[PDB]
RNA sequence: GUUUGACCUCAAAUCAGGUAGGAGUACCCGCUGAAAAGCGGAGGAAAAGAAACCAACCGGGAUUGCCUUAGUAACGGCGAGUGAAGCGGCAAAAGCUCAAAUUUGAAAUCUGGUACCUUCGGUGCCCGAGUUGUAAUUUGGAGAGGG
RNA sequence: GUUCUUUGUAAAGUGCCUUCGAAGAGUCGAGUUGUUUUGCAGCUCUAAGUGGGUGGUAAAUUCCAUCUAAAGCUAA
């Protein structure tokens, strides 16, 4: 069916309107009917079918006809593993609340403490939030309206559980509220501790539906930005798509390049969706083009057949990396060519690589050939305050990306030398961020 | 008694200032404040109550014979 | 007189005793041609004074008093920076590539963290040898404090030999008997 | 009659301590040194245990609590210095 | 003070700031090795 | 800026630096008068948040008590000496078993900085003459015992206050 | 360089401009104090005054004063007698300012002298004061940077 | 009320988002002495920062309440 056939508020229908957004995807079109119905659910799809959406139009309805004040209450509760899938769903969500009337928040570890509590103390009437930072917030903070919760979701629990926050996800469901709940969860593939949960947060009966050679380039931390602008400059007219971790970082890097004039498509959570496609179009038709976007937005879309595959962040989920490069290679005839940026530190990455037994490649690096443009980065960065703060917000959310990550043998931030960091972001002072160390 | 001082703190070395302090405006454009000098001067010129300097000294050069 | 005899008889009774560690890192300083290179680079680096800050601010508004609007072009201003706490708020950014500290200060107390702030912060300091001369190059009776952040291309190569000799003469050769408790011999 | 939960507000001294101030006190600390009661203190430590070097700072202070954490503070010196 | 000139093995420890916390007086004892803990509660300079 | 560190250095007060300065100082105020004037606050941190500013009008004063309280003779001391200055506050400096000392801000409402200069112009009021002739001062309040609290009760001047309340009889033009 | 100069301190001025004292003292505020006197300091009022408060409630909301609380609580050879306060009702109602992180792309601040002017001042110029911090902005009820 | 001028990228306010988000130490307090009926003063000692002050509360390895001291002004 569509959107714009069902039932719906007239602002939400302009959200999907706007949004781009007519028809469905057929998974949920099934689960809609008892999104509405009230009852629970669990659900297995894929990452990125717009699963988010397919509970943020029920969530608004409910908020819609219950009509209730900020002060009133909190209501609708997200629980979501990863900071980058966080914002990815917030930042679909921020339009879709706009066009309605209630409030909509941010709970993140590795976020302002201050700046958080201050928005629960006046109340968040959709949270999207992090699991561990939850009971900080269920614990610490004082006043703050929880006796409401007209529902809750869970999504992933399969990266919930690989993570390991199902304990807290256990302290969380003894704190929250049940009869007034209902509880909606998506998991792609599903374990018994998963299901563990889902008989404690499913409160009604729930209907559920259920439907090659890596390039690996070791580089230091400083110039690894350097060598991504060099190689990409060297292999112009070819479509290549970028994965990073923060859409600070792929908003920052997109202006840097169009500052540097090489032509540079940007793809991220905050980008409008409308433009986001627009985007992806102008990308998928242009055929050599460069792509800059995040890994879980690379993993919401399909990918055309590409030139090449460079990943220049840390990974949100390996195995998905590794599963995802057999099947771009499966699928696509043409041959696309993968790479990752290395550090130094990272070496353990690459036994992991070798727990996954497909082949490697090292691809070197001549020193001679550095494009030598970071002074001249530093002098841009001392220059405009607008790329100074685009600069620090690529660096900040890059370093809470590393703090929101779940390998910690394969990333340390102790390993890490923030000062060649900023260097490659082009600050020769590391910039404060306030992240545990 | 006495004994050397211990320099247990300093030896670590912060890679970091200690605020989050966001950077001004200010710090990366012309200064605003000199500016508004500039005009206050602009107006009392227009007033006539200050005499540019290249009139001044050619007021000396005449008064000075 | 009684000042003569009070004046005399200080600097006595502080070397009779026991003086802590954290002073006496002071006169500990830098040295002939060390400190005469670090003016000779500070005099280049000299802030504008009041009659030629309003100097520039008549030639301006006669400009734009004939309008006249010449264009919308400076760099920036570099000059040493002086203010004590303005010293202190270079610091913790980090942004002072090199701070000079005044060995005489009255109130000490206003000073004494600075070695070991521009110690635990990396900043290249050095003590140098009267605030006085410190005021004069910055057109200040006394300042007890000079930091510069920000330097000319002509002049940033200068800066890093400077820093370089300065970490020699002064990190390497002064850092232990820092530690150490000086004066308490008698007079 | 019902209910209304008020916003409860806490004031900025009770909320938590800064980066700032606490790289100011560690940074003093190492600066002033050791006060004479403080120098007695980590020897009598060193020397006759926690039991009789609490119930001496006690002695030198008011209460109890604060000799607890005069007596902690000092294991954290002789904790960065001895071992560091 | 009568009580203090009562008991010679009692001691006569400068007075604790709460009320309400009571298990560092053990600590206390520990620290003076009594056998027997004596603590005098005032409520609103009205109440013992 | 670096104000914090001199107030959180100057908690340590028996800390080496600090007793030796202290102990330098003593002896040089030692040869001193006992009531003098000084060029600058030796805590200026402590006169800031008392409310010295560091233009003309604010005259810093230097005095020596034998060992009402000390304080408060020592800013009526100053106040005596100089009737033309308005005390403003006094702190703490040093001490010794002979002596102690204290640093005393006099504001004068004479020169036209303080005259103009809203932040300050109160001053000028003849109603703050000899605010430590009345107790009116930071010392004079504590001394007094003037703030809120069940803790605060009737002290001495009050006592005679609600003395004075079981003294004088109130009699209505129609008797209750 | 045995010279010269920055400071810093301390003196001196028949230098310029100001200011303190004494009287009175009904009321006010401090200090001392017997069987009150005294001292010191002000004003038309003074003081106090914007909670490190009161409460335990369906909470209240700077200070001041009146009525009530109340001759109660409490204290006292629990003898002589001493002797409150919360709340309530009313009068009156008013709130504000500093001190903490940089303006560093320009001490932006002010006294004084002089020349004029529309003079409880204004403008200009010049000495000074001031970075050992004068301005703007911010006093938790937050606030700041940006957008 | 009339009348003359006042802008200079001048100053401010409200909502939303983002990033931050620093405060009164010879003080608090403790002991003693005097003084007062609990404060005040002297002498000695002398702190903390999710801190501190104060009060109820307990089904008890308690919970909750309520303010921000050690800076200042303010008519009636």
């Amino acid at each position: 069916e569509k959107f714009e056939e069902l039932k719906l508020s007239q602002p939400t229908l302009k959200a999907i309107e706007k949004m781009g957004f007519t028809t469905m995807t057929s998974v949920q079109a099934r689960t809609i009917p008892p999104l509405l119905a009230g009852r629970d659910v669990l659900g297995a799809a894929k990452t990125g079918s717009g699963k988010t959406l397919a509970f943020l139009i029920p969530a608004i309805e409910l908020l819609h006809s219950l009509k209730f004040k900020p002060r009133n209450g909190t209501g609708i509760i997200v629980i979501t593993p990863t900071r980058e899938l966080a914002l990815q769903i917030f930042g679909v969500a921020r339009e879709l609340m706009e066009f309605h009337s209630q409030t909509f928040g941010i709970v993140i570890g590795g976020a302002n403490r201050r700046q958080e509590a201050e928005k629960l103390m006046k109340g968040v009437n959709m949270l999207i939030a992090t699991p561990g930072r939850l009971l900080d917030h269920l614990q610490n903070t004082k006043g703050f309206v929880f006796k409401n919760l007209k529902a809750l979701i869970i999504d992933e629990a399969d990266r919930i559980l690989e993570i390991g926050f199902e304990d807290e996800m256990r302290q969380i469901i003894k704190i929250l509220p049940n009869e007034d709940r209902q509880s909606m969860l998506f998991s792609a593939t599903q374990t018994t501790k998963v299901e563990d949960l889902a008989r404690i947060s499913l409160r009604p009966g729930p209907l559920f539906i259920n439907v090659l050679e890596q390039g690996y380039v070791v580089c230091d931390s400083d110039k690894r930005f350097l060598l991504l602008f060099s190689f990409l400059k060297r292999n112009q007219k070819k479509k290549i798509i970028v994965f990073l971790s923060s859409c600070n970082s792929v908003k920052y890097y997109a202006e840097l390049l169009n500052y540097i004039d090489l032509p540079v498509l940007e793809l991220h959570g905050k980008q409008k969706q409308q433009k986001r496609t627009n985007t992806f179009f102008e990308f998928c038709n242009a055929e050599r083009g460069i792509l800059i976007c995040t890994d879980v937005a690379a993993r919401g879309l399909d990918i055309p057949a590409v030139d090449w595959i460079i990943q220049f962040d840390p990974p949100d989920d390996p195995r998905d990396y590794i599963h995802r490069v057999g099947r771009t290679a499966r699928g696509t005839k043409g041959k696309g060519k993968s790479l990752m940026f290395l550090t130094p530190n990272e070496l353990g990455f690459l036994r992991y690589l070798k727990a996954s037994k497909v082949p490697l490649n090292e691809y070197e690096f001549p020193e001679n050939k550095i494009a030598n443009v970071q002074s001249q980065l530093e002098k841009l960065i001392k220059s405009n305050y607008y790329l100074h703060q685009t600069a620090k917000d690529g660096y900040r959310s890059y370093l809470q990306a590393y703090a929101s990550h779940s390998l910690k043998t394969v990333y340390q931030i102790d390993k890490l030398d923030l000062a060649k960091v900023a260097k490659s972001y082009g600050f020769p002072v590391p910039p404060k961020v306030n992240i545990t160390i | 008694p006495y004994e050397p001082l211990i320099d247990w703190f300093t030896r670590h070395e912060e890679v970091m200032p200690l605020t989050a302090v966001p950077e001004p405006k200010r710090r990366f454009v012309p200064s605003k404040n000199e500016a508004k000098r500039v005009m206050k001067i602009v107006r009392a010129i227009r007033e006539g109550r200050i005499i540019p300097p290249k009139k001044l000294k050619e007021m000396k050069x005449x008064x000075x014979x | 007189p009684e000042y003569v005899r009070v004046q005399r008889q200080k600097k006595i009774l502080s070397i009779r005793l026991k003086v802590p560690p954290t002073i006496a890192q002071f006169q500990y300083t830098l040295d002939r041609n060390t400190a005469a290179e670090t003016f000779k680079l500070f005099n280049k680096y000299r802030p504008e004074t009041a009659a030629e800050k309003k100097e520039r601010l008549t030639k301006e508004a006669a400009a734009v008093a004939e309008g006249k609007s010449k264009q919308d072009a400076s760099p920036k201003p570099y000059a040493v920076k002086y203010g004590l706490n303005h010293v202190v708020a270079l610091i913790e950014n980090k942004k002072a590539k090199l701070v000079l500290i005044a060995n005489d200060v009255d109130p000490i107390e206003l000073v004494v963290f600075l070695p070991a702030l521009c110690k635990k912060m990396g900043v290249p300091y050095a003590i140098v040898k009267g605030k006085a001369r410190l005021g004069t190059l910055v057109n200040q009776k006394t300042s007890a404090v000079a930091a510069l952040t920000e330097v000319r291309a002509e002049d940033e190569a200068a800066l890093a030999k400077l820093v370089s000799t300065i970490d020699a003469n002064f990190a390497d050769k002064y850092d232990e008997v820092k530690k150490h408790w000086g004066g308490g011999i008698l007079g | 009659v019902t209910s209304m939960t008020p916003a409860p507000k806490i004031s900025y001294k009770k909320g938590a301590a800064s980066n700032r101030t606490k790289f100011v006190r560690s940074l003093v600390r190492e600066i002033a040194g050791l006060s004479p009661y403080e120098r007695r203190l980590i020897d009598l430590i060193r020397n006759s245990g926690e039991k009789r070097a609490r119930k001496v700072a006690k002695k030198r202070l008011g209460s109890f609590t604060r000799a607890k954490a005069k007596v902690e503070e000092m294991n954290n010196i002789i904790a960065a210095s001895r071992r560091h | 003070q009568d009580l203090s000139g009562l008991l010679p093995h009692s001691r006569k420890e400068p007075k604790l700031d709460t009320k309400k916390d009571l298990q560092q007086l053990n600590e206390i004892a520990e620290l003076y090795n009594c056998n027997n803990v004596l603590f005098f509660e005032a409520r609103k300079h009205q109440d013992l | 800026g670096a104000y914090k560190y001199l107030e959180e250095l100057q908690r340590k007060k028996q800390s080496d630096v600090l007793r030796f300065l202290q102990r330098v100082r003593v002896w040089e105020y030692r040869q001193k008068n006992v009531i003098h004037r000084a060029a600058r606050p030796t805590r200026p941190d402590k006169a800031r948040r008392l409310g010295y500013k560091a233009k003309q009008g604010f005259v810093i004063y230097r005095v020596r008590v034998r060992r009402r309280s000390l304080r408060a003779t020592a800013e009526e001391r100053v106040g005596r000496r100089a009737a033309n200055l308005r005390v403003l506050n006094s702190y703490w400096v040093n001490q010794d078993s002979t002596y102690k000392y204290f640093e005393v801000i006099l504001v004068d409402p004479q020169h036209k900085a303080i005259r103009r200069d809203a932040r300050y112009n109160w001053i000028c009021d003849p109603v703050h003459k000899h605010r430590e002739a009345r107790g009116l001062t930071a010392t004079g309040k504590k001394s007094r015992g003037i703030n809120k609290g069940h803790k605060f009760n009737n002290t001495k001047a009050g006592r005679r206050k609600t003395w004075k309340r079981q003294n004088t009889l109130s009699l209505w033009r129609y008797r209750k």
